[PDB]
Protein backbone atom coordinates (compact mmCIF):
# COMPACT_ATOMS: atom_id res chain seq x y z
CA UNK A 1 0.00 0.00 0.00
CA UNK A 2 2.86 2.18 0.97
CA UNK A 3 4.51 1.78 -2.80
CA UNK A 4 1.30 2.33 -4.43
CA UNK A 5 0.75 5.38 -2.44
CA UNK A 6 4.02 7.00 -2.72
CA UNK A 7 4.11 6.51 -6.81
CA UNK A 8 0.73 8.19 -7.09
CA UNK A 9 3.16 11.16 -5.97
CA UNK A 10 4.96 11.80 -8.92
CA UNK A 11 1.38 12.76 -10.62
CA UNK A 12 2.16 16.30 -9.30
CA UNK A 13 -1.86 16.94 -8.06
CA UNK A 14 -3.05 18.95 -5.45
CA UNK A 15 -5.11 17.83 -2.25
CA UNK A 16 -7.29 15.58 -4.57
CA UNK A 17 -4.07 13.20 -4.41
CA UNK A 18 -4.93 12.91 -0.60
CA UNK A 19 -8.18 11.70 -1.46
CA UNK A 20 -7.08 9.35 -3.50
CA UNK A 21 -4.45 7.75 -0.98
CA UNK A 22 -7.40 7.97 1.69
CA UNK A 23 -9.03 5.49 -0.44
CA UNK A 24 -6.17 2.92 -1.39
CA UNK A 25 -5.27 2.73 2.29
CA UNK A 26 -9.09 1.90 2.87
CA UNK A 27 -9.35 -0.51 -0.25
CA UNK A 28 -6.13 -2.47 1.39
CA UNK A 29 -7.94 -2.73 4.71
CA UNK A 30 -10.74 -3.85 3.30
CA UNK A 31 -9.16 -6.50 1.14
CA UNK A 32 -6.90 -7.46 4.16
CA UNK A 33 -9.50 -8.16 6.46
CA UNK A 34 -11.97 -10.56 4.28
CA UNK A 35 -8.34 -12.54 3.02
CA UNK A 36 -8.97 -13.23 6.66
CA UNK A 37 -11.88 -14.63 6.89
CA UNK A 38 -10.41 -17.74 4.96
CA UNK A 39 -8.06 -18.26 8.11
CA UNK A 40 -10.65 -17.53 10.48
CA UNK A 41 -10.50 -22.02 11.58
CA UNK A 42 -6.71 -21.39 12.19
CA UNK A 43 -5.69 -21.28 15.88
CA UNK A 44 -2.06 -20.99 15.30
CA UNK A 45 -1.94 -18.02 12.77
CA UNK A 46 -3.94 -16.28 15.36
CA UNK A 47 -1.77 -17.00 18.49
CA UNK A 48 0.44 -14.32 19.84
CA UNK A 49 3.80 -14.63 21.53
CA UNK A 50 4.31 -13.42 24.75
CA UNK A 51 7.30 -13.06 27.27
CA UNK A 52 7.88 -13.84 31.00
CA UNK A 53 7.76 -9.76 31.52
CA UNK A 54 3.87 -9.00 30.15
CA UNK A 55 0.82 -9.80 31.66
CA UNK A 56 -1.24 -12.53 29.79
CA UNK A 57 -4.62 -14.28 30.86
CA UNK A 58 -4.25 -17.36 33.72
CA UNK A 59 -3.60 -20.50 32.46
CA UNK A 60 -6.67 -22.92 32.62
CA UNK A 61 -6.44 -26.01 34.07
CA UNK A 62 -6.42 -28.50 31.70
CA UNK A 63 -2.89 -26.83 30.50
CA UNK A 64 -1.65 -28.55 33.56
CA UNK A 65 -3.04 -31.88 32.31
CA UNK A 66 -0.55 -31.83 28.74
CA UNK A 67 2.29 -33.95 30.28
CA UNK A 68 5.81 -33.92 28.37
CA UNK A 69 4.32 -30.89 26.14
CA UNK A 70 5.09 -28.47 29.42
CA UNK A 71 8.90 -28.91 28.98
CA UNK A 72 9.74 -26.66 26.07
CA UNK A 73 8.21 -23.78 27.74
CA UNK A 74 11.91 -22.16 28.30
CA UNK A 75 10.60 -18.88 27.32
CA UNK A 76 7.62 -17.89 24.59
CA UNK A 77 4.36 -18.42 25.15
CA UNK A 78 1.54 -18.77 22.25
CA UNK A 79 -1.78 -17.43 23.21
CA UNK A 80 -5.05 -17.56 21.40
CA UNK A 81 -8.39 -16.10 22.41
CA UNK A 82 -11.45 -17.76 21.62
CA UNK A 83 -15.01 -17.17 22.35
CA UNK A 84 -16.92 -19.71 24.22
CA UNK A 85 -20.08 -18.46 24.53
CA UNK A 86 -21.54 -14.70 24.80
CA UNK A 87 -18.92 -12.43 24.64
CA UNK A 88 -16.79 -14.02 26.97
CA UNK A 89 -13.60 -14.13 24.74
CA UNK A 90 -10.84 -16.36 27.06
CA UNK A 91 -7.58 -16.87 26.38
CA UNK A 92 -6.03 -20.40 25.48
CA UNK A 93 -2.35 -21.62 25.28
CA UNK A 94 -1.96 -23.60 22.40
CA UNK A 95 1.20 -25.22 22.18
CA UNK A 96 -0.06 -26.97 26.02
CA UNK A 97 -2.91 -29.58 24.32
CA UNK A 98 -2.40 -32.31 22.24
CA UNK A 99 -3.06 -31.82 18.58
CA UNK A 100 -5.92 -31.75 16.85
CA UNK A 101 -7.38 -29.04 18.40
CA UNK A 102 -10.77 -28.57 19.12
CA UNK A 103 -12.20 -25.21 19.65
CA UNK A 104 -15.09 -22.59 19.73
CA UNK A 105 -14.73 -19.87 16.96
CA UNK A 106 -11.33 -18.23 17.09
CA UNK A 107 -12.01 -14.38 18.41
CA UNK A 108 -10.50 -12.82 15.14
CA UNK A 109 -12.40 -9.65 16.15
CA UNK A 110 -10.19 -8.40 18.77
CA UNK A 111 -7.13 -9.82 16.92
CA UNK A 112 -7.86 -7.90 13.56
CA UNK A 113 -8.42 -4.90 16.05
CA UNK A 114 -5.38 -5.37 17.71
CA UNK A 115 -3.80 -5.69 14.06
CA UNK A 116 -5.76 -2.39 12.52
CA UNK A 117 -4.24 -0.44 15.48
CA UNK A 118 -0.89 -0.62 14.34
CA UNK A 119 -1.69 -0.29 10.80
CA UNK A 120 -3.55 3.26 11.15
CA UNK A 121 -0.45 3.99 13.13
CA UNK A 122 1.40 3.84 9.92
CA UNK A 123 -1.02 4.84 7.72
CA UNK A 124 -1.78 7.77 9.72
CA UNK A 125 1.95 9.07 9.92
CA UNK A 126 2.44 8.64 5.63
CA UNK A 127 0.07 10.78 5.64
CA UNK A 128 0.44 13.22 7.74
CA UNK A 129 4.29 13.26 6.46
CA UNK A 130 3.72 13.56 2.81
CA UNK A 131 1.15 16.08 2.66
CA UNK A 132 0.83 17.25 5.66
CA UNK A 133 -2.44 16.03 6.66
CA UNK A 134 -3.97 16.53 10.13
CA UNK A 135 -6.78 14.14 10.06
CA UNK A 136 -6.35 10.88 11.77
CA UNK A 137 -7.01 7.36 9.49
CA UNK A 138 -9.51 5.64 10.98
CA UNK A 139 -11.30 2.63 9.48
CA UNK A 140 -14.86 2.03 10.70
CA UNK A 141 -14.46 -1.84 11.43
CA UNK A 142 -17.02 -2.05 13.42
CA UNK A 143 -19.60 -0.74 10.98
CA UNK A 144 -18.65 -2.16 7.86
CA UNK A 145 -16.81 -5.63 8.83
CA UNK A 146 -17.51 -6.90 12.01
CA UNK A 147 -20.60 -9.00 11.26
CA UNK A 148 -18.72 -11.71 9.83
CA UNK A 149 -17.21 -12.93 12.80
CA UNK A 150 -19.90 -12.14 15.16
CA UNK B 1 -53.87 36.87 16.27
CA UNK B 2 -51.15 39.55 15.46
CA UNK B 3 -51.88 38.87 12.78
CA UNK B 4 -55.32 39.56 12.26
CA UNK B 5 -55.05 42.90 14.68
CA UNK B 6 -56.47 46.46 12.96
CA UNK B 7 -55.02 49.72 13.53
CA UNK B 8 -57.45 51.54 11.38
CA UNK B 9 -61.37 51.57 10.93
CA UNK B 10 -61.73 52.56 7.54
CA UNK B 11 -61.61 48.89 5.43
CA UNK B 12 -59.49 50.30 2.71
CA UNK B 13 -56.27 51.60 5.07
CA UNK B 14 -56.93 48.37 7.39
CA UNK B 15 -53.47 47.02 8.45
CA UNK B 16 -54.67 43.03 8.63
CA UNK B 17 -51.78 41.07 7.41
CA UNK B 18 -51.86 37.17 5.89
CA UNK B 19 -52.33 34.56 9.24
CA UNK B 20 -48.70 32.53 9.37
CA UNK B 21 -50.50 29.63 10.50
CA UNK B 22 -51.74 27.36 8.00
CA UNK B 23 -48.58 27.28 6.37
CA UNK B 24 -46.22 26.76 8.86
CA UNK B 25 -48.19 23.70 10.06
CA UNK B 26 -48.07 22.18 6.61
CA UNK B 27 -44.91 22.82 6.15
CA UNK B 28 -43.11 22.02 9.51
CA UNK B 29 -45.40 19.06 10.65
CA UNK B 30 -48.00 17.60 7.89
CA UNK B 31 -45.49 17.09 4.65
CA UNK B 32 -43.58 14.45 7.08
CA UNK B 33 -46.73 12.76 7.98
CA UNK B 34 -47.70 12.47 4.08
CA UNK B 35 -44.45 11.23 3.64
CA UNK B 36 -45.16 8.71 6.13
CA UNK B 37 -47.78 6.75 4.72
CA UNK B 38 -46.50 6.27 1.04
CA UNK B 39 -44.44 3.01 0.80
CA UNK B 40 -41.79 4.28 -1.23
CA UNK B 41 -41.10 7.44 0.93
CA UNK B 42 -41.69 5.36 4.10
CA UNK B 43 -38.83 3.38 2.90
CA UNK B 44 -36.76 6.36 1.41
CA UNK B 45 -36.55 8.08 4.75
CA UNK B 46 -36.71 5.47 7.19
CA UNK B 47 -34.81 2.78 6.83
CA UNK B 48 -30.62 3.25 6.50
CA UNK B 49 -29.53 -0.23 4.67
CA UNK B 50 -26.17 -1.48 4.69
CA UNK B 51 -24.39 -4.25 2.34
CA UNK B 52 -21.29 -5.78 1.95
CA UNK B 53 -20.36 -7.16 -1.32
CA UNK C 1 -22.18 -32.27 9.58
CA UNK C 2 -22.39 -28.60 11.40
CA UNK C 3 -24.42 -26.34 11.64
CA UNK C 4 -27.14 -28.06 13.11
CA UNK C 5 -31.02 -27.62 13.55
CA UNK C 6 -31.52 -27.17 17.20
CA UNK C 7 -35.38 -27.85 17.87
CA UNK C 8 -37.06 -27.13 21.22
CA UNK C 9 -40.36 -29.43 21.92
CA UNK C 10 -43.51 -29.22 23.77
CA UNK C 11 -43.46 -32.29 26.18
CA UNK C 12 -47.01 -33.19 27.79
CA UNK C 13 -48.45 -32.57 30.23
CA UNK C 14 -45.88 -30.47 31.47
CA UNK C 15 -42.34 -30.20 30.69
CA UNK C 16 -39.96 -28.78 27.78
CA UNK C 17 -37.35 -31.09 25.71
CA UNK C 18 -34.69 -30.35 23.45
CA UNK C 19 -33.39 -32.40 20.07
CA UNK C 20 -30.13 -31.17 17.44
CA UNK C 21 -31.18 -33.22 14.65
CA UNK C 22 -27.96 -33.85 11.59
CA UNK C 23 -31.00 -34.96 9.58
CA UNK C 24 -34.31 -36.45 9.82
CA UNK C 25 -37.14 -38.34 8.26
CA UNK C 26 -38.95 -35.36 6.91
CA UNK C 27 -40.72 -37.34 3.93
CA UNK C 28 -42.85 -39.28 7.05
CA UNK C 29 -43.81 -35.36 8.37
CA UNK C 30 -45.12 -34.63 4.73
CA UNK C 31 -46.56 -38.17 3.96
CA UNK C 32 -50.15 -37.81 4.52
CA UNK C 33 -50.99 -34.26 3.34
CA UNK C 34 -48.76 -34.23 -0.47
CA UNK C 35 -51.03 -34.30 -3.50
CA UNK C 36 -50.14 -36.23 -6.07
CA UNK C 37 -48.76 -35.45 -9.64
CA UNK C 38 -51.22 -36.78 -11.92
CA UNK C 39 -54.24 -35.05 -9.15
CA UNK C 40 -52.62 -31.59 -9.37
CA UNK C 41 -52.34 -31.67 -13.52
CA UNK C 42 -55.66 -33.10 -14.23
CA UNK C 43 -57.33 -30.07 -11.89
CA UNK C 44 -54.79 -27.75 -13.61
CA UNK C 45 -55.92 -28.93 -16.90
CA UNK C 46 -59.55 -28.77 -16.13
CA UNK C 47 -59.37 -25.13 -14.70
CA UNK C 48 -56.90 -22.78 -16.54
CA UNK C 49 -57.74 -19.96 -13.57
CA UNK C 50 -55.98 -19.34 -10.03
CA UNK C 51 -58.20 -18.68 -7.71
CA UNK C 52 -59.91 -21.31 -8.42
CA UNK C 53 -57.36 -24.15 -8.91
CA UNK C 54 -55.85 -22.58 -5.57
CA UNK C 55 -59.12 -23.15 -3.84
CA UNK C 56 -60.13 -26.88 -4.99
CA UNK C 57 -56.42 -27.95 -4.19
CA UNK C 58 -56.50 -26.45 -0.89
CA UNK C 59 -60.03 -28.31 -0.89
CA UNK C 60 -58.17 -31.82 -2.10
CA UNK C 61 -56.16 -31.57 0.72
CA UNK C 62 -58.37 -31.00 3.34
CA UNK C 63 -60.25 -33.14 2.76
CA UNK C 64 -57.04 -36.42 2.83
CA UNK C 65 -54.75 -35.51 5.16
CA UNK C 66 -55.08 -37.02 8.71
CA UNK C 67 -53.45 -36.05 11.48
CA UNK C 68 -50.12 -37.88 14.16
CA UNK C 69 -51.66 -40.00 16.39
CA UNK C 70 -51.08 -39.17 20.20
CA UNK C 71 -47.30 -39.65 20.59
CA UNK C 72 -45.72 -41.31 23.37
CA UNK C 73 -43.98 -40.14 26.69
CA UNK C 74 -40.21 -39.96 25.50
CA UNK C 75 -39.11 -37.23 23.49
CA UNK C 76 -37.93 -39.19 20.87
CA UNK C 77 -41.61 -39.73 19.43
CA UNK C 78 -43.21 -36.07 20.59
CA UNK C 79 -40.44 -34.55 18.13
CA UNK C 80 -43.21 -35.80 15.16
CA UNK C 81 -46.06 -34.00 17.33
CA UNK C 82 -44.34 -30.76 18.13
CA UNK C 83 -41.62 -29.19 17.18
CA UNK C 84 -40.46 -25.10 16.94
CA UNK C 85 -37.07 -24.10 15.39
CA UNK C 86 -34.41 -22.26 17.19
CA UNK C 87 -33.31 -18.97 16.26
CA UNK C 88 -29.66 -19.14 15.97
CA UNK C 89 -28.27 -15.97 15.79
CA UNK C 90 -24.25 -16.97 14.28
CA UNK C 91 -26.12 -17.74 11.02
CA UNK C 92 -27.49 -16.22 8.30
CA UNK C 93 -30.99 -15.85 7.05
CA UNK C 94 -32.20 -17.06 4.02
CA UNK C 95 -35.79 -16.79 4.31
CA UNK C 96 -38.13 -13.63 5.04
CA UNK C 97 -41.03 -15.98 7.63
CA UNK C 98 -43.53 -13.28 9.03
CA UNK C 99 -46.32 -15.07 11.55
CA UNK C 100 -49.59 -13.39 10.85
CA UNK C 101 -52.03 -13.33 13.85
CA UNK C 102 -55.45 -12.31 12.69
CA UNK C 103 -58.20 -11.41 15.57
CA UNK C 104 -61.46 -10.94 14.45
CA UNK C 105 -65.09 -10.15 15.71
CA UNK C 106 -67.05 -11.69 12.83
CA UNK C 107 -66.35 -15.21 11.87
CA UNK C 108 -64.45 -14.50 7.98
CA UNK C 109 -64.98 -16.91 5.26
CA UNK C 110 -62.51 -18.88 3.17
CA UNK C 111 -63.49 -17.04 -0.28
CA UNK C 112 -62.72 -13.64 1.51
CA UNK C 113 -59.50 -15.20 2.59
CA UNK C 114 -58.14 -16.44 -0.11
CA UNK C 115 -58.09 -12.68 -1.63
CA UNK C 116 -56.59 -11.31 1.04
CA UNK C 117 -53.87 -13.18 0.84
CA UNK C 118 -53.83 -13.00 -2.38
CA UNK C 119 -53.47 -9.10 -1.70
CA UNK C 120 -51.22 -9.61 0.55
CA UNK C 121 -48.93 -11.03 -1.65
CA UNK C 122 -48.96 -8.09 -3.61
CA UNK C 123 -47.92 -5.98 -1.49
CA UNK C 124 -45.12 -8.23 0.26
CA UNK C 125 -43.60 -8.53 -3.11
CA UNK C 126 -43.39 -4.77 -3.77
CA UNK C 127 -41.91 -3.88 0.11
CA UNK C 128 -39.14 -6.82 -0.96
CA UNK C 129 -38.14 -5.14 -4.60
CA UNK C 130 -37.85 -1.68 -2.58
CA UNK C 131 -35.88 -3.87 -0.13
CA UNK C 132 -33.62 -5.31 -2.09
CA UNK C 133 -32.56 -3.28 -5.42
CA UNK C 134 -30.18 -5.12 -6.57
CA UNK C 135 -31.68 -7.87 -7.05
CA UNK C 136 -35.12 -8.70 -9.38
CA UNK C 137 -38.63 -9.39 -8.30
CA UNK C 138 -41.26 -10.08 -10.42
CA UNK C 139 -44.33 -9.09 -8.70
CA UNK C 140 -46.00 -11.90 -11.08
CA UNK C 141 -43.71 -14.97 -10.74
CA UNK C 142 -42.49 -14.82 -7.47
CA UNK C 143 -43.11 -17.74 -5.09
CA UNK C 144 -44.50 -16.84 -1.86
CA UNK C 145 -45.83 -19.98 0.52
CA UNK C 146 -49.11 -19.73 2.65
CA UNK C 147 -49.93 -22.34 5.34
CA UNK C 148 -52.63 -21.80 7.71
CA UNK C 149 -53.51 -23.35 11.49
CA UNK C 150 -56.30 -26.06 11.07
CA UNK C 151 -59.46 -24.90 12.93
CA UNK C 152 -60.71 -25.86 16.53
CA UNK C 153 -63.44 -28.12 17.00
CA UNK C 154 -63.86 -24.39 -2.23
CA UNK C 155 -62.79 -25.39 1.88
CA UNK C 156 -64.77 -24.70 4.91
CA UNK C 157 -63.20 -22.41 7.69
CA UNK C 158 -64.56 -22.75 11.41
CA UNK C 159 -62.93 -20.13 13.17
CA UNK C 160 -63.78 -19.02 16.59
CA UNK C 161 -62.10 -15.90 17.27
CA UNK C 162 -58.83 -16.09 15.69
CA UNK C 163 -56.81 -17.07 13.04
CA UNK C 164 -53.13 -18.08 12.43
CA UNK C 165 -50.27 -18.14 9.42
CA UNK C 166 -47.57 -18.50 8.53
CA UNK C 167 -45.69 -17.21 5.07
CA UNK C 168 -42.20 -17.77 4.02
CA UNK C 169 -40.16 -16.78 1.27
CA UNK C 170 -37.13 -16.98 -0.25
CA UNK C 171 -34.83 -14.23 -0.61
CA UNK C 172 -33.95 -12.78 -3.80
CA UNK C 173 -30.36 -13.11 -5.31
CA UNK C 174 -27.56 -12.55 -4.37
CA UNK C 175 -28.53 -11.08 -1.44
CA UNK C 176 -28.76 -12.41 2.24
CA UNK C 177 -29.58 -11.29 5.26
CA UNK C 178 -27.50 -10.85 8.71
CA UNK C 179 -28.49 -10.18 12.79
CA UNK C 180 -31.65 -10.25 14.40
CA UNK C 181 -32.00 -6.65 14.33
CA UNK C 182 -32.21 -6.43 10.54
CA UNK C 183 -35.07 -9.25 10.38
CA UNK C 184 -37.25 -6.81 12.70
CA UNK C 185 -36.67 -4.18 10.21
CA UNK C 186 -37.48 -6.17 7.27
CA UNK C 187 -40.44 -7.68 9.12
CA UNK C 188 -41.87 -4.32 9.75
CA UNK C 189 -41.70 -3.12 6.12
CA UNK C 190 -43.22 -6.03 4.80
CA UNK C 191 -45.99 -4.88 7.41
CA UNK C 192 -46.25 -1.21 6.36
CA UNK C 193 -46.33 -1.91 2.68
CA UNK C 194 -49.00 -4.57 3.17
CA UNK C 195 -50.61 -2.28 5.43
CA UNK C 196 -50.99 0.89 2.95
CA UNK C 197 -52.43 -1.09 0.49
CA UNK C 198 -55.66 -1.43 -0.26
CA UNK C 199 -57.81 -4.35 -1.88
CA UNK C 200 -56.09 -6.02 1.38
CA UNK C 201 -57.83 -3.44 3.71
CA UNK C 202 -61.21 -3.83 1.54
CA UNK C 203 -61.29 -7.89 1.99
CA UNK C 204 -59.85 -7.77 5.41
CA UNK C 205 -61.04 -4.55 7.21
CA UNK C 206 -64.48 -5.72 7.83
CA UNK C 207 -63.85 -8.79 9.90
CA UNK C 208 -60.25 -7.92 11.63
CA UNK C 209 -60.66 -5.61 15.11
CA UNK C 210 -57.24 -4.51 15.26
CA UNK C 211 -54.70 -3.79 12.27
CA UNK C 212 -51.18 -5.24 14.46
CA UNK C 213 -50.87 -8.25 11.99
CA UNK C 214 -47.33 -9.28 11.91
CA UNK C 215 -45.36 -9.99 15.27
CA UNK C 216 -41.75 -8.55 14.79
CA UNK C 217 -40.54 -9.95 18.27
CA UNK C 218 -40.53 -13.59 17.31
CA UNK C 219 -36.47 -12.85 15.76
CA UNK C 220 -33.92 -13.62 18.49
CA UNK C 221 -31.10 -15.42 20.09
CA UNK C 222 -32.96 -18.75 21.35
CA UNK C 223 -36.20 -17.88 20.41
CA UNK C 224 -38.58 -20.96 18.80
CA UNK C 225 -41.42 -20.66 15.95
CA UNK C 226 -43.26 -23.17 15.17
CA UNK C 227 -43.01 -25.26 11.83
CA UNK C 228 -45.35 -26.66 9.44
CA UNK C 229 -47.09 -29.50 9.46
CA UNK C 230 -46.62 -29.14 13.22
CA UNK C 231 -49.49 -29.46 15.59
CA UNK C 232 -49.40 -26.67 18.48
CA UNK C 233 -49.64 -28.50 22.45
CA UNK C 234 -53.62 -27.72 23.61
CA UNK C 235 -52.86 -26.72 27.31
CA UNK C 236 -55.19 -29.45 28.61
CA UNK C 237 -54.83 -32.90 26.73
CA UNK C 238 -54.94 -32.94 22.76
CA UNK C 239 -52.67 -31.49 19.92
CA UNK C 240 -54.65 -28.89 17.66
CA UNK C 241 -53.91 -25.82 14.99
CA UNK C 242 -51.95 -28.33 12.40
CA UNK C 243 -50.22 -26.06 9.85
CA UNK C 244 -51.07 -26.94 6.75
CA UNK C 245 -50.43 -25.82 3.01
CA UNK C 246 -53.02 -23.53 1.43
CA UNK C 247 -52.14 -22.49 -2.52
CA UNK C 248 -51.84 -19.16 -3.36
CA UNK C 249 -50.74 -19.77 -6.97
CA UNK C 250 -48.77 -16.72 -8.72
CA UNK C 251 -50.78 -15.29 -11.63
CA UNK C 252 -47.94 -15.96 -13.61
CA UNK C 253 -46.87 -19.50 -12.86
CA UNK C 254 -45.49 -21.66 -15.45
CA UNK C 255 -44.65 -24.87 -13.40
CA UNK C 256 -48.31 -25.77 -10.75
CA UNK C 257 -46.94 -28.86 -10.12
CA UNK C 258 -43.39 -28.03 -8.91
CA UNK C 259 -45.33 -25.06 -7.35
CA UNK C 260 -47.70 -27.37 -5.59
CA UNK C 261 -44.23 -29.86 -4.78
CA UNK C 262 -42.04 -26.84 -3.19
CA UNK C 263 -44.94 -26.91 -0.19
CA UNK C 264 -43.24 -30.01 1.11
CA UNK C 265 -39.58 -28.98 1.02
CA UNK C 266 -38.14 -28.77 4.35
CA UNK C 267 -36.02 -25.52 3.52
CA UNK C 268 -38.77 -23.18 2.46
CA UNK C 269 -39.97 -22.57 5.95
CA UNK C 270 -36.28 -22.61 8.07
CA UNK C 271 -34.33 -19.47 8.64
CA UNK C 272 -31.06 -20.69 7.87
CA UNK C 273 -31.76 -22.97 5.37
CA UNK C 274 -29.49 -23.33 2.57
CA UNK C 275 -29.97 -21.26 -0.88
CA UNK C 276 -30.77 -23.02 -3.76
CA UNK C 277 -29.37 -21.43 -6.45
CA UNK C 278 -28.79 -23.24 -9.72
CA UNK C 279 -24.63 -23.55 -10.69
CA UNK C 280 -22.66 -21.07 -8.10
CA UNK C 281 -23.03 -18.03 -6.56
CA UNK C 282 -20.08 -15.29 -8.21
CA UNK C 283 -21.25 -12.83 -5.56
CA UNK C 284 -23.36 -12.13 -2.66
CA UNK C 285 -24.86 -9.21 -0.97
CA UNK C 286 -25.09 -9.35 2.71
CA UNK C 287 -27.55 -6.76 3.98
CA UNK C 288 -26.19 -6.53 7.88
CA UNK C 289 -28.04 -3.51 8.78
CA UNK C 290 -30.96 -1.66 8.35
CA UNK C 291 -30.96 0.80 11.65
CA UNK C 292 -31.07 0.93 15.48
CA UNK C 293 -34.76 1.35 16.12
CA UNK C 294 -38.22 2.38 14.76
CA UNK C 295 -38.35 5.70 16.73
CA UNK C 296 -41.39 6.91 14.50
CA UNK C 297 -41.77 10.55 13.96
CA UNK C 298 -44.20 11.27 16.28
CA UNK C 299 -42.41 9.56 19.31
CA UNK C 300 -39.47 12.10 18.53
CA UNK C 301 -41.36 14.76 17.92
CA UNK C 302 -43.53 14.09 21.12
CA UNK C 303 -40.16 13.66 23.34
ZN1 LIG D 1 -60.24 -22.00 9.82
Amino acid sequence: TLRRVLGLTTACVPEEDALTARGLMEDACDRLILDAFNKRLDAEYWSVRVSPFEASDPLPPTAFRGGALLDAEHYWRRVVRVCPGGGESVGVPVDLYPRPLVLPPVDCAHHLREILREIELVFTGVLAGVWGEGGKFVYPFDDKMSFLFA
Amino acid sequence: LRAVTTHDPNPAASTEQPSPLGREAVEQFFCHVRAQLNIGEYVKHNVTPRETV
Amino acid sequence: QTPLPVYRISMVPTGQAFAALAWDDWARITRDARLAEAVVSAEAAAHPDHGALGRRLTDRIRAQGPVMPPGGLDAGGQMYVNRNEIFNGALAITNIILDLDIALKEPVPFRRLHEALGHFRRGALAAVQLLFPAARVDPDAYPCYFFKSACRPSPVCSCTDKIGLRVCMPVPAPYVVHGSLTMRGVARVIQQAVLLDRDFVEAIGSYVKNFLLIDTGVYAHGHSLRLPYFAKIAPDGPACGRLLPVFVIPPACKDVPAFVAAHADPRRFHFHAPPTYLASPREIRVLHSLGGDYVSFFERKAS
